[PDB]
RNA sequence: GGAUUUUUGGAGCAGGGAGAUGGAAUAGGAGCUUGCUCCGUCCACUCCACGCAUCGACCUGGUAUUGCAGUACCUCCAGGAACGGUGC
């Protein structure tokens, strides 16, 4: 089976080797899977150090990003195809 | 005209990203914002281009923005000489163009004539050069494009200026 | 504007729809069981409906004391009548009517085409409110409460049996200490099956059933709800035996039964809670509980077939006299050779002769004009769409080419001794030179 | 349209007003210099302009918004549940109704 | 043999998969290859000091997972 | 077999692409030379080092195997691997 | 006419000039500020270049929201609960619009992300000392007018009108 | 099974990111297809600038995720 | 087809010290609730060694450029550290 590949051409949320997640209109998949994410950007925890401060995310776009291999601890749909 | 808009003569103090956010603020009004060309190298400081989806919208936005205040000096919008590379890989009904070029390429100066609601057909007149006649689909749009044109420049060793047909 | 009059306006429209949709929708029914559960509540909610209108009309006495003493006067009239009618004789000449005044509240409370929702219907449903297996009000989440006591109790028998038994009964010696977290559990899966039932009896009044069971806890429980013959009385949610009634309730506000007990009053509230709630549930679904657990019966034990599928719930041509085709004469008609059409939706006939009589048949025809090329004979046997349109297109530029067309060709000289067309002779001429 | 329908309000606000069957607020709007097209029972507008004169009627009754308001709507799904069994036992008499009438004219 | 093989006897099956990154997630995965690779579906997950964040249709990875726990209702030397 | 990955790792070498490794070192510049197991050699690249101080190498060979990410071509978004 | 979540999905959720995710919904006059939040949390513009909406109103649920388009609008005030909806706000571009006089500045303060704002071709622009209100009112801003704040404008903004 | 394009590069200088943050200075001088690339005049910088020649390095492309250019070769 | 480049993993973890400095309403133990004493999770202020440097973006005023091209990022001086990860 390829199950991806019916979810694939959607901004999905890609999960990172860090623990980000990048919703990028992903193409393809592969043996490694190594994922060619188009239209694709980045949000990670912005750690305050604290408490009375909060946590944010600073908004971070690669555009078409060949993430390798190595990367993926999950994939779940974060936009419908546009 | 061009849907490829100039915007310039703003300050260089200001950011390329930030002046970016305050032209896409001040244009998604006056035209569509499909990507804002800027580079501050020194060769072309203090300046960017909208590509914006339509060249009436583009002039339009240029027309009234003729001079509108912003970042440190009273930023003045145009059209361009040519268009964007996105937009490159995608009174009467008749009137007479004075000063019409014999050098013009009917491609642009088609362009030109169509820059209102679509016009009929443009008539560079072949015998004693320097004339021509161009009829509009729809009449407000010959008069508009040539009221707006009368004194426009094309190629600006001139200027191309369409007036209302006589009887 | 009209507050005490107006405002009554509104009110009387809304109240009346919410009655005409109230009526329908409590006669008149669906056959679905979740479409059940969520129409319930959208009864429920209709009456919630009228319920906003009702809130809004019987505390508003802020317009009504106020401006009967004012509009109580017996003299006036034609004057502040000709106010208003000299304000509303402005230029109202905008011919045009509007239903939009009195013509929202069947779009608001009335049934729709494919989903019975009004207005306010647009995700009017059980949505969320009905699980894969739970059936909309026919089965209900145990699993996960289920494994919760797993992981609690990390038992190598904690099976069905256990389970079921622990689940169904109100009040017994548990068959897990209490003592420990095992009630704030038991709180939890009771919360998840109280919002169960809170959705599973949507037309009854919540905020009453909610106050009974309010003075339930508050009375029901510690003023000797549970007699006794240590037996006198004693609690499931203190653990603490009495003498009798006068010392259960003596222990009740002594020092021990003040602050000198992590179980105390109020050291057991979110426990006692928990346990008065999920006792409360279980002896209400003990029906409901009943016919989960004869559907986990048929779940453990029904056949594979049955089960996955539930969870988940010659070619001969005809004669003329109907019967099949005899073998060589069916090789001889070769009906086993299929022609892709892609004209005709994809179409794929059998039969060669058939195939050919279809390029004139309708479904060509069709095909044909909805690709926007005529059913001429040129592109019979053409069935790719991109060669009919390319085919198509040089046959345009034929066609254009050997028609005469006088505009372009049709030339007129000027008086000035240099020739134009016809189009721009007349062109020029009658817009004020020739 | 809506300045009609602001006129068929205005009458009702007069409807609701007219104390007696003799005297009210609206004959002087009759005759009194000014047009009134509303006024006529041989219009049909006559029958939207009892419509809502009823509809002032169900606010100027004391129940209705006056000086006195009930919370058993504003906050009572049961009464709404006898209400719409209500409604739909008109309902049920009504059917038999309709039913026996074109039976006995047929 | 391998126990990957005994994972491969998943689908339909209610699973709670403990992943790499400090991850427990309850997921019905939607269907799971050679190389562990078993994607999640309706599967409510928290990672390290995280929520119950949900995923329709998840994809979680292979050896980016720590440890699986199958059905209750599944027959050990029948799934192996 | 073959990976549409590897083809749009071809489509991006050889221009101004951004790979982005392990521990933050993120090159952004000419990746010039990269082979099916992703061991990029760029050129002209400014890498950050995840440092701040984003400075600017020559030819550096950024092994794949810690790249995060890599950010190729944005005018291949019509590619023959998807099309 | 109905503006309905049709022309909000069939919208362009896509890469804007900024190089962020914008909505467009041009060419609909929609004047309903309805059934939005299923932009699906991958959206933090929304633009609804000509529109008729009677007001400054009707959002759902945004906390990454980045720029909106409300220009070209029939924006007569300005609602109240726009911070909560928009707390990564700072874009809210509502020029050739149609507000008068301050008390439409009633809820423009209450948010602590407000930077890049506009609301030119409004009434409200040639009054006597209107910028300076803008300036009170606007702790963090940073764009206005398409020029930046000033701390002597700060100074007069806070001084005056006491 | 493909060898790697350290090839124009060989016999000349790159100074390598290898895990531990550390780097090696030195000389292209031989590989294997699994990159082993080995660096003889190779000399270890640490965390601190504390460098320390280290002979002949054949250092394994294990860890080394970095390495850039001293010339055009 | 679990051994130096991607999918049988090097992942986990913990935030530097102190002052009769303080907040836990609904949440910690004992001295058998209230009062009060000591005790094993943070942040605000202040002392060190604003946990230490780089750089990047920005806020401040001054300051150079009027210019056509598809961007990692393009002024210079000076302050402050509101924010990021890199060596300890």
């Amino acid at each position: 089976s390829s199950k991806m590949l019916q979810h694939i051409d959607y901004r999905m949320r890609c999960i990172l080797q860090d623990g980000r997640i990048f919703i990028g209109t992903f193409k393809a998949f592969d043996k490694h899977m190594n994922l060619i994410l188009c239209d694709c950007d980045e949000f990670r925890k912005i750690k305050p150090k604290n408490s009375k401060q909060a946590e944010r995310e600073e908004k971070r776009v690669l555009g078409l990003v060949l993430l390798r291999g190595e990367n993926l601890v999950s994939m779940t749909v974060e936009g419908p195809p546009p | 005209p061009n849907h490829t808009i100039y915007i310039n003569n703003m300050n260089d103090k200001i950011k390329k990203e930030e002046l970016k956010r305050s032209l896409y603020a001040l244009f998604s009004q006056f035209g569509h914002v499909v990507d804002i060309v800027a580079l501050k190298t020194m060769k072309m400081r203090g300046q960017a281009f909208v590509i914006f989806k339509e060249l009436g919208s583009s002039t339009n936005a240029l027309r009234q923005l003729q001079g509108f205040p912003f970042y440190g000096k009273p930023m003045r919008i145009q059209y361009a000489k040519t268009d964007s590379d996105i937009i490159s890989k995608m009174p009467n009904y008749i009137l007479f163009l004075n000063n019409l070029p014999e050098e013009t390429n009917e491609m642009m100066l088609s362009m030109l004539f169509n820059q209102f609601p679509g016009f009929k057909e443009v008539r560079l007149v072949p015998g004693r050069h320097d004339i021509a006649f161009v009829e509009f689909e729809n009449d407000g749009q010959a008069g508009a494009a040539r009221d707006a044109l009368q004194g426009f420049k094309i190629t600006p060793s001139h200027a191309m200026k369409i007036t209302y047909a006589k009887k | 504007m009209e507050t005490i009059l107006e405002q009554q306006r509104r009110y009387h429209e809304e109240k009346e729809r919410l009655m005409d949709v109230m009526a329908k929708e409590m006669l008149t029914k669906k056959s679905t069981l979740r479409d059940q559960i969520n129409s319930d509540h959208r009864t429920r909610a209709m009456q919630d409906r009228y319920m906003e209108v009702s809130g809004n009309l019987r505390d508003l006495y802020d317009d009504k004391d106020g401006l009967r003493k004012e509009e109580l006067n017996a003299i006036s009239g034609p004057n502040e009548f000709a106010e208003f009618y000299n304000r509303l004789k402005q230029i109202k000449e905008f011919h045009r009517k509007h239903p939009n005044e009195i013509c929202v509240p069947m779009s608001v409370e009335f049934e729709e085409l494919l989903k019975a929702r009004e207005n306010p219907s647009e995700e009017a449903q059980n949505l969320v409110e009905f699980t894969d297996e739970e059936g909309y009000g026919r089965y209900l989440d145990l699993h996960d409460c289920y494994l919760k006591y797993i992981n609690l109790k990390a038992s190598e028998k904690l099976d069905y049996i256990t389970y079921l038994s622990i689940f169904d009964q109100l009040f017994d010696i548990p068959k897990e200490r209490k003592n420990a977290e095992y009630k704030r559990y038991l709180e939890m899966l009771l919360e998840y099956l109280q919002d169960y039932t809170d959705r599973v009896k949507p037309l009854q009044d919540q905020n009453e059933l909610f106050g009974k069971i309010q003075a339930e806890f508050e009375k029901k429980w510690e003023n000797g709800t549970f007699p006794g013959w240590e037996e006198r009385a004693q609690r499931l949610f203190s653990t603490k035996g009495k003498s009798l009634e006068s010392l259960d309730t003596s222990l009740f506000a002594k020092n021990p039964k003040s602050k000198g007990t992590k179980r105390d009053t109020e050291r057991n509230k979110d426990i006692a809670f928990l346990e008065a709630q999920i006792y409360e549930y279980v002896e209400i679904l003990g029906e409901q509980r009943h016919l989960t657990h004869e559907n986990v019966q048929r779940k453990q034990a029904r056949t594979g077939e049955e089960r996955e599928e539930e969870e988940e719930e010659k070619n001969l041509p005809l004669g003329w006299d109907g019967k099949p085709i005899p073998y060589w004469l069916y090789k001889l008609h070769g009906l086993n050779i299929n022609y892709n059409c892609e004209i005709c939706g994809n179409y794929t006939y059998r039969g060669p002769k058939a195939f050919q009589r279809h390029f004139a048949e309708w479904r060509h025809a069709h095909g044909m004009r909805c690709l926007g090329i005529p059913n001429t004979a040129h592109f019979a046997n053409v069935t790719q769409i991109e060669d009919a349109v390319s085919l198509w297109a040089k046959l345009k530029l034929q066609k254009a080419s050997e028609r005469w067309q006088p505009d372009t060709e049709e030339e007129y000289e000027d008086s000035s001794g240099n020739v134009v067309n016809k189009k721009t002779y007349e062109d020029l001429k009658r817009q004020g030179l020739l | 349209s809506a300045f009609d329908l602001d006129v068929v309000k205005l009458t009702a606000q007069f409807v609701a007003r007219n104390g007696r069957q003799f005297l009210t607020q609206l004959m002087q709007k009759e005759q009194r210099n000014y047009q009134f097209d509303f006024l006529r029972p041989q219009h049909s507008l006559f029958n939207y302009f009892t419509k809502l004169v009823e509809q002032y009627t169900k606010i100027l009754i004391p129940p209705k918004g006056l000086f006195s308001k009930l919370k058993k709507e504003a906050e009572n799904p049961r009464e709404v549940l006898d209400q719409v069994c209500y409604r739909v036992e008109w309902a049920k008499f009504q059917e038999r109704e309709r039913k026996k009438e074109e039976e006995e004219k047929e | 043999m391998k126990l990957v093989r005994f994972l491969m006897k998943l689908s339909h099956e209610t699973v709670t998969i403990e992943l790499k990154n400090g991850t427990q997630v309850h997921g019905t995965i939607t269907g799971v290859d050679v190389s562990m690779n078993t994607h999640l579906k309706a599967v409510k997950m928290t990672l390290k000091n995280r929520e119950p964040v949900q995923l329709e249709t998840l994809s979680i990875r292979g050896n980016n997972i720590r440890y699986f726990i199958l059905p209750d209702s599944l027959p050990l030397d029948t799934l192996l | 077999s073959i990976g549409v990955p590897i083809k749009v790792l071809h489509e991006a070498e050889g221009h101004i692409v951004t790979c982005e490794t392990n521990t933050g070192e993120v090159y952004r510049g000419k990746l010039i030379e990269a082979e099916d197991n992703m061991n990029c050699q760029m050129s002209n690249i400014t890498v950050t080092y995840r440092d701040g101080r984003v400075a600017q190498l020559e030819q550096v060979y950024i092994r794949g195997s810690k790249i995060r990410f890599l950010i190729l071509p944005d005018m291949l978004k019509n590619a023959p691997m998807l099309k | 006419v109905k503006l309905t979540a049709e022309l909000i999905e069939q919208a362009a959720q896509y890469t804007n000039a900024v190089r962020d995710r914008e909505l467009d919904l041009r060419g609909y006059k929609i004047p309903v500020i309805e059934n939005l939040g299923a932009t699906l949390d991958q959206f933090d513009a929304i633009d609804f270049s000509d529109n008729e909406i009677r007001k400054l109103d009707g959002f759902p649920l945004l906390r990454r929201l980045k720029t909106l388009l409300v220009n070209n609008n029939r924006i007569c005030r300005i609602g109240e609960g726009l911070d909560q909806a928009l707390p990564c706000l700072t874009e809210l571009i509502l020029t050739n619009n149609s507000l008068v006089e301050l008390g439409d500045l009633d809820p423009l303060a209450s948010l602590k992300s407000l930077t890049y704002l506009s609301i030119l071709r409004n009434p409200v622009t040639n009054k006597k000392h209107y910028r300076l209100y803008v300036i009170y009112k606007v702790p963090q801003v940073r764009v206005l007018d398409f020029q930046k704040v000033k701390l002597k404008e700060r100074q007069e903004a806070e001084k005056m009108f006491k | 099974a493909h060898p790697p394009e350290l090839k124009k590069f060989m016999d000349k200088k790159l100074s390598l990111k290898l895990n531990g943050g550390r780097h090696v200075q030195g000389i292209l001088r031989g590989f294997d297809p699994f990159m082993n690339l080995v660096i003889d005049e190779c000399v270890e910088m640490a965390t601190s600038g504390q460098q320390n020649n280290i002979g002949m390095v054949v250092i394994r492309g294990n860890s080394i995720i970095m390495l850039e250019a001293l010339e055009r070769v």
